RNA sequence: AGGACCGAACCGACUAAUGUCGAAAAAUUAGCGGAUGACUUGUGGCUGGGGGUGAAAGGCCAAUCAAACCGGGAGAUAGCU
RNA sequence: GCUCGCCGGAAGACCAAGGGUUCCUGUCCAACGUUAAUCGGGGCAGGGUGAGUCGACCCCUAAGGCGAGGCCGAAAGGCGUAGUCGAUGGGAAACAGGUUAAUAUUCCUGUACUUGGUGUUACUGCGAAGGGGGGACGGAGAAGGCUAUGUUGGCCGGGCGACGGUUGUCCCGGUUUAAGCGUGUAGGCUGGUUUUCCAGGCAAAUCCGGAAAAUCAAGGCUGAGGCGUGAUGACGAGGCACUACGGUGCUGAAGCAACAAAUGCCCUGCUUCCAGGAAAAGCCUCUAAGCAUCAGGUAACAUCAAAUCGUACCCCAAACCGACACAGGUGGUCAGGUAGAGAAUACCAAGGCGCUUGAGAGAACUCGGGUGAAGGAACUAGGCAAAAUGGUGCCGUAACUUCGGGAGAAGGCACGCUGAUAUGUAGGUGAGGUCCCUCGCGGAUGGAGCUGAAAUCAGUCGAAGAUACCAGCUGGCUGCAACUGUUUAUUAAAAACACAGCACUGUGCAAACACGAAAGUGGACGUAUACGGUGUGACGCCUGCCCGGUGCCGGGAGGUUAAU
């Protein structure tokens, strides 16, 4: 749910929270945590490498389960829960033999339904089975690349891949981006699309919020100097020169995909 | 106002101090250029 | 077991002074200068062994040295152990 | 509840005078701004010279910065004093 | 030595960091100290640092460093796995009193406490580089329960007054007591026990997790404080013997209550919020291979062990960082009185200092201040500086507005003290008594004592009652930037930078991109509701035409064109 803020102080004024009532207000279950240590974009040469990463409240590492092996064993989501790493909420998951599990939340799970993976498991949103056996036309979401690897295509938290043709061992995966791309017919997907499709509804307010979600501010071209960005320097606005980022490459609009690898899978690039 | 050197003990001796001199190959000619002038206090050790 | 040799090399020497005499006299501890690096049980065995007395037990400390100025040059005389060796009730000593 | 409000510690540095062979190689005094936060602080790490870092001033990197310091090429070169 | 003055959320009392003997006694003052110096942080000599319990080492890990092999690199070397280090963090145990010229949770007295090794007996399956639990955690807010501590009465001891009065509701001082052990409450969390199995916890498990059944309805975890004991002891106002006229020696009275009360403890709680809040061992528990009269585990008693290093002194400073005995800088902890909302501020207590040149005179001039006739910004670049305003309660309060504001708008009015309401009220606190009781650290009653606002009414004093200190100047029109913020350490704090938002664009994941000859890393343990770049800069109304030029994107017929 979408909820304004009363303007009692400016900062307060242009902010929208986004709340779940059936959430969990309390402590996630303890043995699917992991530490999280922040870099702040900086690589193990100790420079920054992307900027504008740094600061923001302390995360723990929720474990998801993506590759989803659990094969056959019917599941009952027990719980709802919020998730710092990423934008999609998860679900906390108890197998029938007693064996718990997170995984991404399907939009229509709350308190108490019941999953089942694997090639068996019935075509209802949030159970998994492989692309060679969901009908064609569906919607997926967390689809594998690789047999067996992990969710990788559209686990965000607004996000779905719509299976349009299945020709042989390869099925055409119309992408979230607008991509179709064949990714092998044997890889994983979980029907129905991802939980927070509002996510893409709040509005952050104030600096503060950015800066509690730990990124940085971003001092733009046209303020440094002619030493540190191309477009720097100039007595007041001066901006006579094609964008380009501050490595000296174009920026509005130039191409930049160049891995071969892989341009047989691209079906057709978005547009 | 808050002068330059604020001393350490634990930060000097690992910065400066004697096995940090000889871990790297440069450090080890800092103690063989000291060696060679003569120097009585080789490193900042005690 | 501690050997004679070493039991020998422990203590150097007695201590003189208004602390030592009035510990002495008052709560029945001697206090002895000893070798750098020898220990506490070290010390009580070798001064029952040399002694032929009964100790209680033995707190030791390191003295620290003394800078001093002999004309322009500056030197450390050294830093040495002090041990109080607290003697059980009743025993006398020369 | 709040990058809400008044205001001490803490943090800052707007104005004025004094000082400018100073008490001090930037401070004092009288006022002044923030003061639950994009805050402040202790300890210990990490990033380095055309390189670091930078809420961007060409500022900061040991009282040094449009390219630090030290040693060397080196008694560079000086149609100039 | 007596007065005086200054500090008193410090200029006091403990430490960390850092120095290193500066600490204490004796002697000396040539130099050092901005003067003399018999003095000193100066010179010389002697002394002084005592630990099972404090800190370190140690056990454990974070960031990070190093890193067998390994991968990579002209060489030097770069990264990194197993590992191993790394406290700013987690892990055993001690307090009171006395004593030194100088040390003390370290010595002395009294009373404790933990962890091993070893021994003797009683029962028992023990067993890990493995499984599980625990350790284990955010911000804000809210009270409740208490304590440290404080005020008054009581008790005990002393006093009865240099000048009018002071045996009385008068005056001064004291009224202290710990760890541990025992009981184990206010509060907080959780329904218990047994049976039967289950593809989960990279093997097993009797542990954890799961599913069904009975089943009594309560048990357990946790926990400040209080109360006992510790303690017919230590301490204790003072008296008196003693003087090296230092301060020593010897006895020693009362030692309780009521009320107020933390920023501390219960509380790593509880409520709530999103920004979603370390790891590892010690600890408990499970077994695997394995040993299975043994070994080992548990309980009991006795026993041995607790090594080593630091411990003086300074520590908002004359000792540390600043060339100085320098008006600067520097982290933690302790927190009395009256007034006050308060750690503000004024005055004070304990405690510490009067700042290492003085003595005169009382010109100009400079500095820091006090006051001022009449005028009141005429000064001036400019109300710069100064002056003024200043508190609580109530009354009232405009344009505009994003409907929160603007607003403490503006503007007033009341404020002292004494009596009465009311021999100090509403309130808070709560003994005794009585009653029921699952008898207690319980509950209902009950109101003595204590504490105590705020208001009304009457009087009264002053020129003035928020009397000092402290403590908004206000209003109108307009530029720019939405805003809090950040910036040129050391002449610029702004309209610059940032910003939430906006849009274009790149990026399909071995992502774009950055760092790096490379390996590898960051991006990201993310995945298009995502990340990078660039411009703009909340919000409201908006964002027009131009593709010639330049860049970008797309296209491939044709012409031109490299190596070969
Ligand atoms: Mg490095
Ligand atoms: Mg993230
Ligand atoms: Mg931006
Ligand atoms: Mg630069
Ligand atoms: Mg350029
Ligand atoms: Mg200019
Ligand atoms: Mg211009
Ligand atoms: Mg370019
Ligand atoms: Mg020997
Ligand atoms: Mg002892
Ligand atoms: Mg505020
Ligand atoms: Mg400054
Ligand atoms: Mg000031
Ligand atoms: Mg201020
Ligand atoms: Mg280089
Ligand atoms: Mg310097
Ligand atoms: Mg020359
Ligand atoms: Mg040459
Ligand atoms: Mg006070
Ligand atoms: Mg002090
Ligand atoms: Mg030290
Ligand atoms: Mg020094
Ligand atoms: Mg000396
Ligand atoms: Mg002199
Ligand atoms: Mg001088
Ligand atoms: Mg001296
Ligand atoms: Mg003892
Ligand atoms: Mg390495
Ligand atoms: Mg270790
Ligand atoms: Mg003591
Ligand atoms: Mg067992
Ligand atoms: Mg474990
Ligand atoms: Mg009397
Ligand atoms: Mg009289
Ligand atoms: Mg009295
Ligand atoms: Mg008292
Ligand atoms: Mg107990
Ligand atoms: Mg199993
Ligand atoms: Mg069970
Ligand atoms: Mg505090
Ligand atoms: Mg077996
Ligand atoms: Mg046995
Ligand atoms: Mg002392
Ligand atoms: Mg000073
Ligand atoms: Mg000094
Ligand atoms: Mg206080
Ligand atoms: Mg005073
Ligand atoms: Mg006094
Ligand atoms: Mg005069
Ligand atoms: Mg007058
Ligand atoms: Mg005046
Ligand atoms: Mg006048
Ligand atoms: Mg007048
Ligand atoms: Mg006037
Ligand atoms: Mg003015
Ligand atoms: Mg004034
Ligand atoms: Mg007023
Ligand atoms: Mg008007
Ligand atoms: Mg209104
Ligand atoms: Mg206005
Ligand atoms: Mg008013
Ligand atoms: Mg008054
Ligand atoms: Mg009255
Ligand atoms: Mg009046
Ligand atoms: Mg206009
Ligand atoms: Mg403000
Ligand atoms: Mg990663
Ligand atoms: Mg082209």
């Amino acid at each position: 749910a979408v909820v304004k803020c009363k303007p009692t102080s400016p900062g307060r004024r242009h902010v929208v929270k986004v709340v779940n009532p059936e959430l969990h207000k309390g402590k996630p279950f303890a043995p699917l945590l992991e530490k999280n240590s922040k870099s702040g974009g900086r690589n193990n040469n100790g420079r920054i490498t992307t900027r504008h990463i740094g600061g923001g409240h302390k995360q723990a590492y929720r474990i998801v389960d993506f590759k989803r092996n659990k094969d056959g064993i019917p599941a009952v989501v027990e719980r709802l829960e919020y998730d710092p790493n990423r934008s999609a909420n998860i679900a906390l998951v108890l197998y029938k033999d007693g064996e718990r599990r997170y995984i991404l939340a399907p939009k229509g799970l709350k308190a108490g339904d019941q999953i089942q993976s694997g090639v068996d498991a019935a075509i209802k949103p949030g159970n998994t089975l492989p692309m060679r056996n969901i009908p064609v036309g569906s919607t997926v979401h967390n689809v594998e690349m690789k047999p067996g690897k992990g969710g990788q295509l559209a686990r965000s938290a607004g996000t779905y891949v719509q299976i349009v043709a299945r020709d042989g061992a390869y099925v055409t995966l119309r992408l979230r981006s607008g991509e179709m791309r064949k990714v092998e017919a044997d890889c994983r997907a979980t029907l129905g699309e991802v939980g927070n499709a509002e996510h893409m509804l709040r509005v952050l307010g104030k600096a503060g919020a950015a800066r509690w979600r730990g990124v940085r501010p971003t001092v733009r071209g046209t303020a440094m100097n002619p030493v540190d960005h191309p477009h720097g320097g100039g007595e007041g606005r001066n901006f006579g020169k094609h964008p380009v980022t501050p490595w000296g490459v174009q920026t509005k609009g130039k191409k930049t995909r160049s891995n071969k690898r892989t341009d047989k899978f691209i079906v057709r690039r978005r547009s | 106002m808050k002068r330059t050197f604020q001393p350490s003990v634990l930060k000097r001796n690992r910065s400066h101090g004697f096995r940090a001199r000889m871990a790297t190959k440069n450090g080890r000619q800092v103690l063989a250029r000291r060696r060679a002038k003569g120097r009585a206090r080789l490193t900042v050790s005690k | 077991m501690i050997r004679e040799e070493r039991l020998l090399k422990v203590l150097r020497a007695p201590h003189v002074s208004e602390k030592a005499s009035t510990a002495m006299e008052k709560s029945n501890t001697i206090v002895l200068k000893v070798a750098k690096d020898a220990t506490k049980a070290e010390i009580k065995a070798a001064v029952q062994k040399l002694f032929e007395v009964e100790v209680e037990v033995v707190n030791t400390l390191v003295v620290k040295g003394k800078v001093k100025r002999h004309g322009q040059r500056i030197g450390r005389r050294s830093d040495w152990k002090k041990a109080y060796v607290t003697l059980k009730e009743g025993q006398n000593l020369d």
